[PDB]
């Protein structure tokens, strides 16, 4: 009943692709590196540049 | 050069509004009524005048007060915004003892609100509605105290207690038992930041609007006192 | 022999300034202390500074050489800055129990009535005040005394003493001691009873399930300043009353006893756990 | 029908099994050859004052100058980083507001409280331009989808998607049990996530309007919730005192941040530009700054009288901004 919607809800999670663990690994750790440069708060920038100096 | 001169004016009247708020803010006491099912809640606010607010006046004090019967939830999580209100206001219906138990649930909610961790500084006023009913039903009543709570039957009345005129002694001695189990759970961890303050009002009362006010000042009274080391 | 008298005065100089001085940069540091009963207490700390800082010092180097070795200017700037502390550190105690009399008695007006406007007003009227009583009489001639030994050591620039007529003595006593005294007494007073009240109604109401503090903290706050002025306004008016019934030594004496008292403040009037946290910090 | 609740079983198991088979290794093994960023000190900038009650919610502006901010004495006010100079203060209706919200334009702001109406105010004309209404609990979060579509969370266990021209809601968002306290957009506006009450949280379809995903790590209530800046990860915060970052694609969670000193609740989470540091604003007055890929403490930035109950991050990612209930907003970098 109401649980019929449930077990159809739960059966459509179940039908999906997954990716092993270390891809995301790699890909999340590609971007933070690759982005690692364009931030201040990690490089603090020269006084000159920053506005709320 | 015109930007600066532009903002400082916006900058002075945001700034004078904001100092002229601040007094109306400071001057106004904020309560909060909160009550059980079927208590009284509605009687007892129509008598003084998702959300229900009202402003009254009283010896040029002003209080304004929040009614929470909108979201009323088995979970309350939206009671830490009210960790900065005067007092909390508590209405139970005293005379349903045997229906539905239901005084056992206002305990349990009154325990529950006693102890919560945003709420330890904070005083209750505790109103005992419904007064009448129950005198109907304790003088010549099939249903006892002693059948649904067993505690009673020994119990008797205080010597220093002061009953009112024309009252029997039975109906004294039900009526001090009540306020007994909720004075209980206060003496219990209060600790002197906080105090209940017991009372007896059926619907055709209208000296409330009183005992709030003198309830309201010792409240203040006592945290003035305390704070100095004087209590 | 004198070195330990020397060894003393360094010390109560040291306590007075550190302890003054802490307590100023704690309030002024941190936000949270800011408030309107505060400023009391740092114009009362700002005053006591001053004293521990001017009069203490020159007062102790006179007392060991015991030879003014200054000019007369110099000792007359003394002597009114002297007063001006002593009449200066009273009448802010005198605001402070006025201000805890509202405070207590009075809860719903206290917001309206005591504004950090109006506070800054009564600090300033209360230092004008006190230093009307102290450079203008003394600055211009008006206290001083006529007798010989007066007017023959006001000319000699070696030794410099304190003479004056009783008009200057009565007035300076009662500006700077007694009309605080009945104040302060009459506000303690109305607020014990009011503790009295309150102590009695938790007890009605809930006695059967479950007065020394404020008993404790009226007597230490009456007794400190009480035990450490009074003796030395009584023997003021005396000494002139009556011709030789007070020496100069007792009077030196109870001068300087009566000094003390600004060095036990920072010990009565911030003992807040919020002032301890804050000290915390400061200090570590 | 009993059948049926037997039926569900299986399914939550493959599920299990699934997610088990999955995994190969965890984060932190991968993560072991990167050198440490080293210690980090932030110093205050700026300090605002104005505010008469404490404060619930602020939300940086698209042009990195302006934002916003709601306090318990019912005024919204919007300042200038800059110049630390007001620019409006405008009274609201119910004193009680518990979110608020910046038009990506920059020519509406949002807002909403104890009473389950959102209203919309017009900056550039300030009077009320549009009031919603149709919940039944009160609100936790609202975000501007666009300039005419608005999408908000309720406690009554519901997610809603607004109309602004014709006020009346589009699609309806169910499937939680208890209260919803968060939400955040991905950067695409195409999917949102949620942080509900049991400790749960689902990843949503705007356009369909089906919940696609659910995750179930945590242990207590979840309160705050950031989305990865790449678009395949997000935070939580809950209130055991821990956060953790889950993964769409792996659907679970890599690695948890938590230490031994600390047993006070999270309220706030989010991330850098460069998605390397997470911030997290924490009951003990102070906040904590923390490795994303090596859960290693890294500074914290302490300064407030109360806990904290708000915190952004500049789009360009020039400071971080906090707010109090000591009414008070600061501005670090
Ligand atoms: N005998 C008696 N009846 C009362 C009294 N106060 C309220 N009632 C009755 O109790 C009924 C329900 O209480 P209401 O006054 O409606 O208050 P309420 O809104 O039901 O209270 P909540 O359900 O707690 O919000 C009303 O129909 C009243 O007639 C009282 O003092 N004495
Ligand atoms: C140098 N000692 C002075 C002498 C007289 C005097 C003092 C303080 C307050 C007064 O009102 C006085 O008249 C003493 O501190």
């Amino acid at each position: 009943a109401q649980a019929r919607k449930l077990v159809e809800q739960l059966k459509m999670e179940a039908n999906i692709d997954r990716i092993k663990v270390s891809k995301a690994a790699a890909d999340l750790m590609a971007y933070c590196e690759a982005h690692a440069k364009e931030d201040p708060l990690l490089t603090p920038v020269p006084a000159s540049e920053n506005p709320f100096r | 050069r015109n930007e600066e001169k532009a903002q400082r004016e916006a900058n002075k009247k945001i700034e004078k509004q904001l100092q002229k708020d601040k007094q109306v803010y400071r001057a106004t006491h904020r309560l909060l009524l909160l009550g059980a099912g079927e208590s009284g809640k509605s009687t007892i606010v129509k008598q003084m005048r998702g959300i229900f607010e009202t402003k009254f006046q009283v010896d040029k004090v002003n209080f304004h007060m929040f009614d929470v019967g909108g979201q009323r939830d088995e979970r309350r999580k939206w009671i830490q915004c009210f960790n900065d209100v005067t007092a909390i206001i508590f209405v139970v219906a005293s005379s349903s003892y045997n229906m539905v138990n239901r005084l056992q649930e206002a305990l349990n909610l009154f325990k529950s609100i006693w102890n919560n961790r945003w709420l330890r500084t904070i005083s209750v006023i505790l109103f005992l509605n419904k007064q009448d009913l129950l005198a109907e039903k304790v003088l010549a009543g099939k249903s006892k105290i002693e059948d649904y709570f067993p505690e009673f039957a020994r119990y008797t009345t205080p010597e220093d207690a002061t009953p009112e005129p024309g009252e029997d002694p039975r109906v004294t001695r039900a009526k001090y038992f009540i306020r007994d189990e909720f004075l209980r759970i206060s003496t219990a961890s209060g600790d002197g930041r906080h105090y209940c303050y017991p009372h007896f009002t059926c619907a055709v009362d209208t000296e409330n609007i009183r005992r709030v006010f003198n309830d309201c000042r010792d409240i203040i009274q006592r945290m003035h006192l305390r704070q100095y080391e004087l209590l | 022999w004198v070195v330990g008298m020397g060894i003393v005065m360094s010390l109560i100089v040291l306590a007075i300034v550190f302890g003054n001085v802490l307590v100023i940069t704690a309030i002024a540091k941190f936000e949270r202390l800011q408030t309107v009963t505060n400023y009391f207490i740092t114009s009362l700390a700002c005053a006591d500074l001053v004293m521990g800082l001017a009069v203490v010092p020159f007062g102790a180097a006179h007392i060991l050489t015991k030879t003014w070795t200054f000019g007369n200017f110099w000792c007359e700037f003394w002597t009114s800055i002297d007063v001006l502390c002593v009449t200066a550190s009273i009448e802010t105690l005198c605001v402070i129990a006025v201000d805890r009399y509202f405070a207590i008695t009075s809860p719903f007006k206290y917001q309206s009535l005591l504004t950090k406007n109006k506070a800054r007003v009564i600090i300033l009227m209360v230092w004008i005040v006190s230093g009307l009583t102290s450079f203008l009489p003394i600055q211009m001639h008006w206290y001083r005394a006529t007798h010989q030994e007066a007017i023959n050591c006001y000319a000699e620039e070696t030794c410099c003493d304190f003479f004056t007529n009783q008009a200057y003595a009565i007035a300076s006593s009662i500006v700077s001691f007694y009309v605080p005294l009945v104040i302060m007494v009459f506000v303690y007073s109305r607020v014990f009873q009011e503790a009295k009240r309150q102590l009695q109604k938790i007890d009605k109401s809930e006695g059967r399930f479950h007065e020394h503090k404020a008993l404790k903290t009226l007597g230490i706050i009456m007794g400190t300043f009480t035990l450490c002025w009074l003796p030395f306004f009584i023997v003021n008016i005396v000494h002139v009353i009556q011709d030789n019934l007070i020496r100069k030594e007792v009077y030196i004496l109870l001068n300087w006893i009566g000094y003390v008292n600004s060095g036990f403040n920072p010990l009565i009037y911030c003992r807040s756990p919020d002032f301890r946290i804050a000290f915390q910090e400061l200090l570590c | 029908l009993d059948q049926l609740r037997q039926e569900a079983e299986q399914l939550k198991n493959q599920i299990r099994d699934a997610r088990k088979a999955c995994a190969d290794a965890t984060l932190s093994q991968i993560t072991n050859n990167i050198d440490p960023v080293g210690r980090i000190q932030m110093r205050t900038r700026r300090t605002l004052r104005g505010h008469l009650a404490k404060i619930y919610a602020m939300h940086w502006g698209t042009d990195s100058r302006l934002l916003v901010s709601a306090s318990q004495d019912g005024k919204l006010i919007i300042w200038d980083s800059y110049t630390t100079n007001k620019v409006h203060a405008i009274p609201l209706r119910s004193s009680w507001v518990m979110t608020c919200a910046y038009a990506p334009s920059g020519n509406y702001v949002a807002c909403g409280g104890l009473d389950n109406i959102c209203s919309i105010y017009n900056l550039k004309t300030v009077r009320v331009s549009r009031e919603l209404a149709g919940h039944t609990g009160y609100l936790s979060c609202c975000r501007f989808l666009d300039d005419n579509q608005i999408v908000t969370s309720s406690g009554d266990t519901t997610c809603a998607l607004w109309d602004i021209e014709t006020g009346q809601q589009t699609t309806t968002f169910t499937g939680h049990t208890g209260d919803v306290m968060s939400l955040s957009l991905a950067p695409d506006t195409r999917l949102f996530v949620s942080g509900a009450c049991d400790a749960s949280a689902k990843l949503w379809d705007v356009r369909e309007g089906m919940c696609r995903q659910t995750f179930t790590g945590h242990e207590s209530d979840i309160n705050a919730i950031c989305f990865f800046p790449n678009g395949n990860a997000f935070a939580t915060g809950s209130d055991d005192a821990t956060c953790r970052l889950f993964d769409l694609r792996a659907d679970q969670e890599l690695m948890t941040y938590s230490h031994d000193n600390i047993i006070c609740g999270i309220t706030s989470v989010s991330f850098s530009k460069s998605g390397r540091l997470l911030l997290a604003g924490y009951d003990d007055f102070n906040c904590n700054v923390w490795d994303a890929l090596k859960a290693d403490r890294a500074g914290v930035l302490a300064g407030h009288d109360n806990r904290v109950s708000c915190l952004g991050v500049t789009d360009d990612g020039m400071a971080v901004a906090t707010g109090s209930w000591d009414s008070f907003l600061k501005i670090w970098n």
